[PDB]
């Protein structure tokens, strides 16, 4: 069974990470990225409040305010922070879209993330180092343990 | 719009969060 | 890119994960048997010391060292603690092949573990309820949540 | 054997975290 195979994989991932191991390349991506998000959010609810907590979406108008947000975001530029503050919004809005009984948009949210990630930001990552930059940047809890000494 | 307003406080905190070199 | 879309899963399943929701079954077994191993593991070490520094492994007695453990574990009988303790087992053993610049096993072990799951595992899980029943018996990091109370 | 020892301490920590309805 491929579910069984899946399971191991993603508990040897976990636990080669505790140990500052990695299963692979992109294990590693993944788990700084989710520490990033982590923190991000924490930065964010104490200057804005939680981020699940100003959304509007409704299926009909699912895109129209992932694309207001994320078109704001970038307006401006992109940078690995604001990278990181695009999938937390992600993460958010689907928070948001299951509290409201529409799961359907779950599956919608992340097929819009990875296409915007393979348009638009995958250019600005590949000039600016790839995922390995972000994870010797972010790699080891680096943005939480930051703030933490300070 | 209000989610316009969101996206710009997404970035002044992705600000805040990048790291460099 | 594939790799985009499975960054994206990845963090959606984990920020969905905080609130209590799932990305999927799977994402919800994935998670409780994540916290059930870490509850696992500081149990193990504080009765028995860590689960690493006990474990001998070579790259031409790999096999012998996992079925020596694996065996005498389940030698007289399954249930969902010593499932636990046989993922913990998994990664500890992995952990210990990369400590000792062996990294050629720990796809080995992924392998070996995903068989005996199959094998051996699976029937017992299919007549106690499946990995649901894990989930509600484990989800929500209920077996560390149970010893805090203690 | 030495693994085997281990197994039997997994089991029985196992068997400590183990948990029924």
């Amino acid at each position: 069974s491929q579910s069984n195979r899946e399971l191991v994989v993603d508990f040897l991932s976990y636990k080669l990470s505790q140990k500052g191991y990695s299963w692979s390349q992109m294990a590693a991506v993944k788990q700084a990225l989710r520490e990033a998000g982590d923190e991000f959010e924490l930065r964010y609810r104490r200057a804005f409040s939680d981020l699940t907590s100003q959304l509007h979406i409704t299926p009909g108008t699912a895109y129209q305010s992932f694309e207001q947000v994320v078109n704001e975001l970038f307006r401006d530029g992109v940078n690995w922070g604001r990278i990181v503050a695009f999938f937390s919004f992600g993460g958010a809005l689907c928070v948001e879209s299951v509290d409201k009984e529409m799961q359907v948009l779950v599956s919608r949210i992340a097929s819009w993330m990875a296409t915007y990630l393979n348009d638009h930001l995958e250019p600005w990552i590949q000039e600016n180092g790839g995922w390995d930059t972000f994870v010797e940047l972010y790699g080891n809890n680096a943005a939480a343990e930051s703030r933490k000494g300070q | 719009s209000t989610m316009g307003q969101v996206g710009r406080q997404l970035a002044i905190i992705g600000d805040d969060i990048n790291r460099r070199y």
